């Protein structure tokens, strides 16, 4: 774990930067990092949602233990998922996630990145990007352990919730370690 | 001071330091590509060459090539500024190249400044940027004004529907010009993530079409689009080949190849080829913008509906009566119109846009219904106004507001105008209302210095405090994405309340421009087919 952590206790927390409603990102294609350590089988660590009344949104989740990425940017849902590398260990580990179009790439650590290719033609914005929730508990599914080198789109979003800036509100049982 | 020089990338140049608000700093013929002359005719254009020493960029180079007639214009389309005064408008056009890529900069003297750059245009057929005067729109606002010359009609867009020649080489061009701005405005005390483009008409429709294509991203982050879109009958070309062929033929180019056939059109002389008559269905265009996959990726109905492009911050909107002209040659010695000329107007209409067998009996019964007033429907002058409403609805306010309700719903902000002023002139009937193009001296300031000949008004003070109003919005649109913010409320538009800015004399947020209007060209009449 390298520059600014977060720690994230019993009975959950969240970090959520808003985007000035005049300044919404929209884009074609995507790419997120971040570094975490947890011993959990099932949590959403970060989520990007477009504005209210539109569907488009982007998921970092694990599931059975491993680590994917869910989105959404008109067509249909599209998963992604590094499914062999257990993550949930208490070790420190990274996930790289890359969007373009309807295609996208994950990898975890040094191992080999997964790529996915969706059938039958595609959308490609992800429109109106409003809200980056990190900790998962707005989605039901709380994450526990710790967070660092997040980075969204040129956001380093945990370095910017770490220097007080206007638009992150923190809740809940998160510690700026 | 007076002959003020800035080192672009490409090399020095030498401008003009010109008083009218303080002075401004004018950078005139500036080449911002190669030029698009021999193998590169019909090719996307390539970055222009540098140079040592300082080049004088002090007067405005040859324009693109373009040959005007009344008979080969497209008159429904142009403003009416343009063709009132066609005369002393061929005075700008009568020096003209092959050789034309060149942009105009308007900085003014007083960190960083923004950059609106505007994108002229009638029919893709004429013009140039250098009849605009950035001047008074840069020193009241002060923000950098950059003026663009793109090519035009044969030379700007033909295309055969395959890959001999794809078509778009003048919206390629804006895109070099946009370029050439992101990388060299800096030099000039411009900020190049703070780029708004404008135009109005043709040229709107240009903007419109830009904000849908791959190749803007990055270049411009706000768009101003008057009294144009994306989605008129006369903004894209269908039906490229078939006039490409008609050209082709006509010049002796009967070759069957079209890769064959674009290298003997390459090879042509280009007064050839502007000196030929290829008249479109009317309404329609001959020579412009098409859908090559590439450039512009799809029908833009279809981008927009489905959110297909980025986030740019945006303002649009048109003027009361843009479609002055539909009434041409048949409004009476007592401004009105009869109920035949009526019918056979509204029938013309139908038979030119919606030339359907059948179904149209029923069509034009329900337009004329809708578009007589039934509270003073024996009114000669207000069967005038109607008619010229119809065109204006379904050219410009129909689109305009399809065009403001996708960006709204994808996140993008957006604000509406709807503009009911014009100067008092000789170019246009007394009782017309504000028509196409009458909104361009307002946004440029021309008020402030007096009528040109361009622009023969006679002003008042209070065109002189409309156009302090107009110019205080658009450039604190360049400046921040809302026109109310420099660091009268004009609303954030969207679908819900739609709220938009009554432009005039006393200006005012109305909601629901033309609603039901709209609501029959979007809704009713696509049903009914
Ligand atoms: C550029 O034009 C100015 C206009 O007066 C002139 O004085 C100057 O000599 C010209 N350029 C060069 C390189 O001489
Ligand atoms: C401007 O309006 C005035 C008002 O009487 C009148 O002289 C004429 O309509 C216009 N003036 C000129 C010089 O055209
Ligand atoms: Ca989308
Ligand atoms: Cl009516
Ligand atoms: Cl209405």
């Amino acid at each position: 774990h390298a520059g600014t952590t977060y720690i994230f206790s019993k009975g959950g927390g969240q970090i959520t930067y808003k985007w000035p409603p005049n300044d919404r990102p929209s884009t074609r294609a995507d790419r997120l990092a971040i570094g975490f350590s947890t011993v959990q089988k099932e949590a959403v660590l970060v989520r990007v949602d477009s504005s209210s009344g539109l569907g488009d949104y982007l998921e970092l989740h694990i599931h059975q233990g491993k680590i994917g990425v869910k989105f959404n940017v008109g067509t249909d849902d599209i998963a992604i998922e590094e499914s062999n590398a257990i993550i949930n260990d208490g070790k420190y580990h990274v996930v790289r996630f890359t969007r373009s179009g309807g295609n996208a790439t994950l990898q975890v650590d040094s191992w080999p990145v997964i790529e996915r290719y969706p059938a039958g033609r595609q959308l490609t914005i992800f429109n109106s990007q409003a809200t980056i929730i990190i900790g998962g508990k707005e989605q039901g599914q709380p994450f526990q352990g710790q967070l660092s080198g997040l980075y969204y789109n040129g956001l380093k979003v945990l370095n910017m919730a770490a220097e007080n800036d206007a638009n992150i509100a923190i809740v809940g049982n998160v510690r700026l370690v | 001071a007076q002959y003020p020089v800035v080192n672009t990338n490409y090399g020095k140049i030498r401008g003009l330091r010109t008083p009218l608000l303080g002075p401004v700093e004018q950078y005139l013929g500036v080449p911002y590509a190669s030029p698009p002359t021999g193998e590169r005719r019909f090719q996307p254009p390539e970055p222009p060459s540098s140079w040592t020493g300082i080049r004088n960029t002090t007067q405005f180079a040859a324009v693109c090539p373009q040959h005007l007639d009344e008979r080969s214009l497209l008159h429904d389309m142009l403003p009416i500024w343009f063709t009132a005064n066609l005369d002393t408008l061929m005075t700008y056009v009568q020096d003209q190249n092959e050789d034309c890529l060149y942009l105009n900069i308007y900085v003014p003297t007083e960190s960083k400044k923004p950059v609106m750059v505007y994108i002229h245009g009638g029919s893709y057929m004429e013009g140039t940027g250098n009849m605009i005067d950035g001047s008074i729109l840069a020193s009241y606002g002060n923000v950098i004004v950059i003026t663009i010359n793109y090519r035009l009609g044969i030379l700007g867009f033909l295309s055969t529907g395959d890959q001999a020649a794809k078509g778009n080489y003048g919206l390629l061009d804006q895109i070099q010009a946009l370029r050439w701005i992101e990388e060299n405005v800096g030099a000039f005390g411009g900020d190049p993530k703070r780029v708004t483009i404008f135009g109005s008409g043709a040229g709107a429709s240009c903007v419109s079409l830009l904000t849908l294509s791959h190749y803007s991203e990055g270049l411009f982050q706000k768009a101003i689009i008057q009294s144009g879109t994306a989605l008129s009958s006369w903004a894209v070309n269908y039906q490229p080949a078939k006039y490409t062929r008609i050209l082709a033929d006509k010049v002796g180019c009967n070759m069957l190849d079209t890769t064959d056939m674009v290298e003997c059109l390459r090879n042509k002389n280009y007064k050839e080829l502007i000196q030929q008559t290829i008249t479109p269905a009317t309404y329609h265009i001959a020579f412009g913008p098409v859908i090559d996959g590439d450039v512009i990726p799809d029908d833009p109905q279809i981008l927009m509906e489905q959110g297909e492009f980025l986030n740019y911050d945006i303002m649009l909107g048109v003027n009361q009566g843009e479609g002055l002209k539909f009434v041409d040659g048949i409004v009476d010695n007592e401004d009105g119109v009869t109920p035949n000329d009526f019918d056979f107007s509204v029938s013309n209409f139908v038979d030119n846009l919606y030339g359907y067998p059948e179904g149209k009996d029923t069509l034009r019964e329900t337009i004329k219904f809708m578009y007589t007033d039934w509270a003073d429907k024996e009114n000669p002058e207000t069967r005038r106004k109607t008619l010229v409403a119809l065109f204006t609805d379904h050219q410009w306010v129909a689109p305009a507001v399809a065009t403001a309700d996708l960006h709204a719903q994808y996140g993008s902000p957006t604000y509406f105008y709807a503009f009911y002023h014009h100067c008092q002139s000789e170019m246009k009937p007394s009782w017309a209302d504000s028509a196409h193009g009458d909104e361009v001296p307002y946004v440029f300031g021309i008020p402030m210095i007096g009528p040109t000949e361009l622009f023969s008004c006679n002003f008042s003070k209070n065109d002189v405090m409309l156009s302090a109003v107009v110019m205080t919005y658009w450039t604190n649109f360049a400046k921040t994405g809302d026109p109310n913010q420099p660091v009268v409320a004009w609303s954030r538009y969207n679908p819900k309340d739609q709220l938009y800015l009554h432009i005039g004399l006393k200006p005012r947020v109305r909601d629901h421009y033309r609603a039901t209007k709209v609501a029959f060209w979007l809704e009713l009449v696509p049903h009914l087919h």
